[PDB]
């Protein structure tokens, strides 16, 4: 499975006021129709300029874009705080719900290493196989900075 | 709490058979998608077999089709990999994982002598 140019560009962009509004906050990736390429999933993104305009809780909106019965990769640009610092980091997410079909799920699972190698410098990964896990802010917070993280995406934990 | 304990590996003559086991604890194997992958030193992981949760639909890599069978025993909370017609190219550490979960056990070494 190849990784498309678009995925390469979007990651590197995520690594003027109008230009800042076009930066991605979250983006979803999926298999192409022939299942030979990992591509940007059209329209399944949140922009920085969306937040405060049409998006009030970007992580909750991100979760609403995950398919119930298919797998996805995603990048989410997460803000979080410890007692002493405020941080922002990209998180690579692998979404693999149990009811997704096994055949394409195994393509996603076996291709994850190859796409992550393109995301050079990625420091954090969250894998989830159900909504309870992907919505667990404590779990995302721990993938980001462990037990020292006390707030995430602008809300106390 | 979660454990994935592989066993059953060993040194086998090419053309021989081996059955690997993964004894799991902390979760029910029939509620997760369980998969076997293998890793040779200096090489990328190769996913070889998987069995879906609840149902028992299976998936096999082309490299092991017709030679390997994956199964599980719900009551023993164990997943198996039956291997036949082993080849030197099958030499690797074999791991049994939950798809969509980070944690991995220590694996079991399989060595096939030509």
């Amino acid at each position: 499975v190849a990784v498309s140019d678009g995925v390469i560009k979007v990651f590197n962009d995520m690594k003027t006021p109008e230009e800042v509004k076009k930066r991605k906050k979250a983006v979803l990736f999926c298999l192409s129709e022939d299942k030979k390429n990992i591509i940007l999933e059209e329209g399944k993104e949140i922009l920085v300029g969306d937040v405060g305009q049409t998006v009030d809780d970007p992580y909750a909106t991100f979760v609403k874009m995950l398919p119930d019965k298919d797998c996805r990769y995603a990048l989410y640009d997460a803000t979080y705080e410890t007692k002493e610092s405020k941080k922002e980091d990209l998180v690579f997410i692998f979404w693999a719900p149990e009811s997704a079909p096994l055949k394409s799920k195994m393509i996603y699972a076996s291709s994850k290493d190859a796409i992550k190698k393109k995301l050079t410098g990625i420091k954090h990964e969250l894998q989830a196989n159900c909504y309870e896990e992907v919505k667990d802010r404590c779990t995302l917070a721990e993938k980001l900075g462990g037990s020292a993280v006390i707030s995430l995406e602008g809300k106390p934990l | 709490q979660v454990q994935l304990v592989e066993s059953g590996g060993g040194l086998v003559q090419a053309g021989g058979s081996l059955r690997l086991s993964c004894a799991a604890s902390g979760f029910p194997v029939n509620h997760r998608t369980m998969a076997w992958y293998r890793q040779a030193p200096g090489k990328e992981r190769e996913w070889v077999a998987a069995i879906e949760s609840h149902g028992q639909e299976t998936w096999y890599a082309d490299s092991v089709k017709g030679r390997f069978t994956i199964s599980r025993d719900n009551a023993k909370n164990t997943v198996y990999l039956q291997m036949n017609s082993l080849k030197p190219e099958d030499t690797a550490v074999y791991y049994c994982v939950r798809v969509g979960a980070e944690y991995v056990g220590q694996g079991t070494q399989v060595t096939v002598s030509a």
